[PDB]
């Protein structure tokens, strides 16, 4: 029948030379079945019955890709639901479709003298609220958008960075994988898993010793003669601290998502469960964040927002300490004290009997 | 607590005889997914002859299900999701567009013909596999073309439109207290493990690769909330893991569930993806180590049901199902292939043998303690019955 | 993403 | 007596600057 | 150009809400327990009160009136993401279904009035006003936004929908994140 199929060539056709030439060198019992099989309707429920233009190729709202409703009058394209209001897919209206602005123009005709009349009687009418009269009559010629933060606002937080559409990213976003475009094609079987080479990973890129793991506090860089000895060493993403896997008991390497971070920060959020939330802020820089050095130190509370040294409250380490054994001295002789009472009215009401 | 074992052979049990019974559709082979897909309904189709021509079916009932109706689908996923499966097709798709993007059926998992039947086909073999375990009418129920553990309720995912091993359990719990269901493919069955997350009447255990892969789910810490807290296991591994290194985790793991849990009925998912040489997995795993579970699940002596799943290379596939079958019948069968229909896909060697490579294993024992260790841990919390 | 096609 | 031997200690076997002022900081936390 | 100084406690609760409805894929839990009006009409009543001579009076309630105003005519257009017109098209649906027209400022809390609010100098600045005008809404706008940050512990808890209840988020499901992004 003439159209090929994925061999290359038609179905009703043998192999070609070429391919027979680089590859190449120079009763049955299962008749039976409709004889064996029965059928089984055993189940319980079997009483069941059962200018010639084009439009551009993004939207004109979100400025991303999909299937837009087009404008015929200019460029625009919208997706479905970012209009207003949201359009049904299946029931549009044919006849001719055209976006806020085209019709805001064509209702005017073009004519911004009638823009004058139509304003001014508006203002006159909306006397209410008459600080609020010109916005209310742009709010009309607008196409739709979508919610984006003022950049007077998103720079007052610089680990804070706009994604690719508009996405929030907070500095644990790692990074796209660039020559891991570069990865599709590869070197081989030489992975980006990190298998089969394991000599120079437990080796110090810069200074050139070997990284030892925090927990077991040895490089076992095994010996690749006996290459059943290594075990997979990874560096923390923050404070370069490196862990081997089976110490840290991840079974993998951190290489899309996001940052791995070491068992070594504090937290970033707690959930008390007593439940309360948060104790710390975000970095407010631009040179804004403002210190404090509080004049008294074994009783300051202020946050779980300090700074160590030598709003942001500044404290050092004796204060730290004095106010852990502090806390630890006076809620053991608390608690201890509250045993000791519940005890002894425990023997006066038994006494008592 | 892990230690290191070999691998000794298989040797059949001579006082645990079974009554199996065998689910085969002659139709369901026909239906292909596209060209080239790694899915192939084939590969129940070659398995099935092999089985006919080692003389297996002397020694086993063979039926074929009624299929299930739109009716007994819904038990599980919604009407929706339903009618929009038995409504579309590769013509009308465009038609529609809306629900290709709610419900996920349009290119991972396209649409291609006759989808609907594989569907019903799958479900009707599981859910009567499983109503003739409860009946009192059969000890082992084998149905290959079941198996599909990632559809979602309203959602496909994973190639799968229809999860029948749902229904299977839901169909089984109608007079078992407990249910067990063990998962021996090389992904996460996340379908079952939500579906059955917030239970305490079945108890899912799933060894699975675990890293940047689909789909990412099914870490040590996914212990169950609520009322089923405690009774969901993940034991994530890495690549290249072999036959002693999955005999020394699976059998400890198997042995402590089945002395706490005390489950009435398995449910066993043997999909072959985890074996040696395949498209998508990343393990390697021989024919005999992959079927030393099926042995040792059988061990216990309980009702079992044996369902199919994954498998990407159609040779590996069938043979690891027809020596598994075979081994269910308490036979090991000859390791040269009978002349079939299919002769000329298993060669080189024509043997029933696969092999597997020099793969480098990187489950260090400690890690597999570690594992091990919180498991047993997790699981002591699980034992009145 | 998801399992190949 | 002993705490100061206890807090010692720890600066010691902690190694790091970082790691030190990360503990610090927990322990303030609670 | 036109300037307002917005607390920065009230920017990083903006932070946070953009962090919500991009990569954590929630969405507002609607009808708010406490809306626009309750917010605006809890604000006049308590700062009418507090002046004496009735023009503060009389542009307080105008201020209040037109915001309400202004926020019922830009809430669909300009200060939804897009995430979350697949909940204000599902909201006009069961709108339109009872022969009621959608209301917005009985629905929305008060995120999306800080919304309107952020973004309010480039709509003043797009226009022909006056400058006595511009300055004197932002005087009005910068009076509001101190009186709100005095009670800022009061309307934008943090609850975790995933934890308790109730909280001002709630998670979607993927039917829904399908249909509104990636149609
Ligand atoms: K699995
Ligand atoms: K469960
Ligand atoms: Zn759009
Ligand atoms: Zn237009
Ligand atoms: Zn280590
Ligand atoms: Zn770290
Ligand atoms: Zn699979």
């Amino acid at each position: 029948d003439s159209k090929v199929s994925v061999t290359g060539l038609p179905l009703n056709k043998g192999p070609s030379e070429k391919i027979k030439r680089e590859s190449l060198w120079n009763d049955l019992k299962t008749f039976l079945t409709e004889n064996m099989t029965e059928e089984s309707n055993i189940r319980s429920t079997i009483g069941w019955n059962g200018i010639d233009f084009e439009n551009e190729d993004f939207c004109s709202a979100c400025n991303q890709s999909g299937s837009f409703l087009c404008c015929d009058t200019c460029p625009k394209s919208f997706h479905f639901l970012c209009l207003d209001p949201p359009i049904d897919p299946n029931n549009l209206p044919k006849g001719d479709w055209h976006c806020n602005e085209c019709k805001f123009k064509i209702f005017i005709n073009n004519s911004m003298a009638t823009l004058k009349k139509i304003e001014s009687n508006f203002i006159k009418q909306n006397n209410n609220v008459k600080i609020f009269a010109k916005l209310l009559f742009n709010i009309d010629s607008h196409n739709p958008k979508q919610f984006q933060l003022p950049n007077y606002i998103k720079e007052t937080f610089p680990a804070v960075k706009t994604g690719s559409r508009g996405q929030y990213s907070d500095e644990n976003d790692k990074i796209p994988l660039t020559d891991r475009q570069l990865f599709n094609t590869s070197y081989g079987q030489s992975i980006t898993k990190l298998d089969s080479y394991n000599p120079d990973t437990h080796i110090d890129s810069n200074s050139g010793k070997f990284l030892i793991c925090y927990k077991c506090n040895q490089t076992r860089l095994g010996s690749w003669s006996h290459p059943e000895n290594s075990r997979l060493i990874m560096t923390c993403d923050y404070c370069q601290t490196p862990w081997h896997l089976d110490c840290v008991p991840r079974a993998s390497f951190k290489n899309l998502g996001s940052k791995w971070k070491c068992p070594l920060h504090s937290p970033t959020k707690v959930y008390k469960k007593i439940y309360k939330v948060w104790k710390k802020q975000r970095l407010i820089n631009k040179k804004n964040q403002l210190y404090y050095e509080p004049l008294q130190k074994i009783g300051y509370q202020n946050n779980g927002n300090i700074q160590i040294i030598p709003k942001i409250t500044q404290i050092d380490e004796n204060s730290i300490k004095y106010d852990f054994f502090d806390k630890i001295y006076k809620s053991k002789m608390v608690q201890k004290r509250k045993l000791f009472q519940f005890q002894e009215s425990l023997i006066d009401k038994l006494v008592s009997n | 607590v892990y230690e290191a074992t070999p691998f000794d052979p298989i040797t059949v049990k001579p006082s645990d005889k079974r009554r199996v019974a065998y689910f085969y559709d002659a139709d369901v082979g026909n239906y292909a997914y596209g060209a080239g897909h790694p899915m192939k309904p084939h590969r129940i189709r070659m398995a099935h002859s092999l089985i006919m021509n080692y003389g297996l079916y002397k020694k086993m009932e063979i039926y074929r299900a009624k299929p299930a109706t739109k009716q007994e689908m819904c038990q599980f996923h919604t009407d929706e999701y339903i009618d929009f499966l038995s409504r579309v097709t590769p013509d009308n798709l465009e038609m529609f567009k809306r629900e290709s993007v709610k419900f996920n059926v349009g290119d991972d998992c396209p649409v291609f013909d006759g989808l609907y039947e594989y569907c019903s086909i799958s479900g009707g073999g599981s859910m009567e596999g499983a109503a003739r375990l409860n009946r009192g009418k059969c000890d082992v129920a084998v149905n290959y073309a079941g198996g599909l553990h990632h559809a979602k309720k309203s959602e496909a995912s994973g190639f799968c439109y229809l999860n029948d091993i749902v229904l299977g359990i839901i169909e089984l719990l109608r007079y078992h207290p407990r249910v067990l269901y063990i998962d021996i493919d090389v992904h996460h069955g996340d379908g079952v493990e939500e579906a059955f997350y917030t239970t305490d009447r079945v108890m899912t255990c799933s060894f699975h690769k675990y890293g940047e892969f689909f789909p990412g789910t099914g870490e040590l810490r996914d212990i169950g909330v609520g009322a089923g807290k405690n009774y969901a296991v993940n034991v994530p591994l890495r690549d290249g893991i072999d036959d002693a290194t999955y005999r020394s985790v699976f059998e400890p793991v198997i042995k402590k569930i089945m002395e706490w849990y005390q489950p009435s009925a398995v449910v066993l998912q043997c999909g072959g993806d985890s074996l040696s040489g395949d498209r998508l997995g990343c393990f390697n795993l021989s024919m005999e180590g992959h079927a030393n579970c099926v042995n040792y699940v059988k061990s216990f002596g309980i009702p079992m049901m044996v369902v199919g799943g994954g498998g990407y290379t159609m040779r590996n596939v069938a043979r690891t199902w027809c020596f598994e079958t075979g081994l269910l019948n308490n036979v090991v069968l000859d390791k040269d292939l009978p002349y079939n229909e299919y002769y000329e896909y298993y060669g080189p060697d024509y043997k029933l043998s696969v092999r597997p490579s020099n793969m480098f294993n990187v489950n260090t024992p400690e890690y597999l303690d570690k594992v091990m260790t919180n498991i047993f841990a997790n699981l002591e919390n699980t034992k009145y019955a | 993403x998801x399992k190949x096609x | 007596n002993e705490e100061v031997t206890f807090f010692e200690k720890a600066k010691r076997y902690i190694g790091n600057k970082h790691l030190y002022t990360e503990f610090l900081k927990i322990l303030n936390l609670y | 150009k036109i300037s307002l100084q917005i607390p920065i406690k009230l920017k990083s609760v903006l932070v946070d809400d953009w962090e919500y409805v991009t990569k954590d894929k929630k969405i507002c839990r609607l009808p708010a327990d406490v809306t626009v009006e309750m917010v605006l009409n809890k604000y006049e009543h308590e700062v009418s009160q507090e002046l004496e001579s009735p023009g503060s009076q009389s542009q307080l309630s105008e201020y209040c009136a037109g915001l309400k105003l202004y926020f019922d005519k830009c809430l669909g257009n300009m200060l939804l993401y897009r995430l979350e017109r697949l909940q204000y098209d599902e909201l006009l649906k069961k709108s339109s279904k009872d022969q009621k027209p959608l209301v917005p400022i009985r629905i929305y809390g008060a995120i999306h009035l800080l919304r309107l609010i952020s973004v309010l100098p480039e709509l003043i600045s797009s226009t022909t006003m006056d400058l006595q005008s511009c300055q004197l809404l932002i005087k009005q706008t910068e009076d509001f936004l101190v009186w709100l940050l005095m009670h800022v512990d009061e309307y934008f808890n943090d609850k975790d929908p995933n934890r308790s209840d109730d909280a001002l988020y709630v998670n979607t499901s993927s039917q829904y994140e399908g249909v509104a992004l990636g149609m």
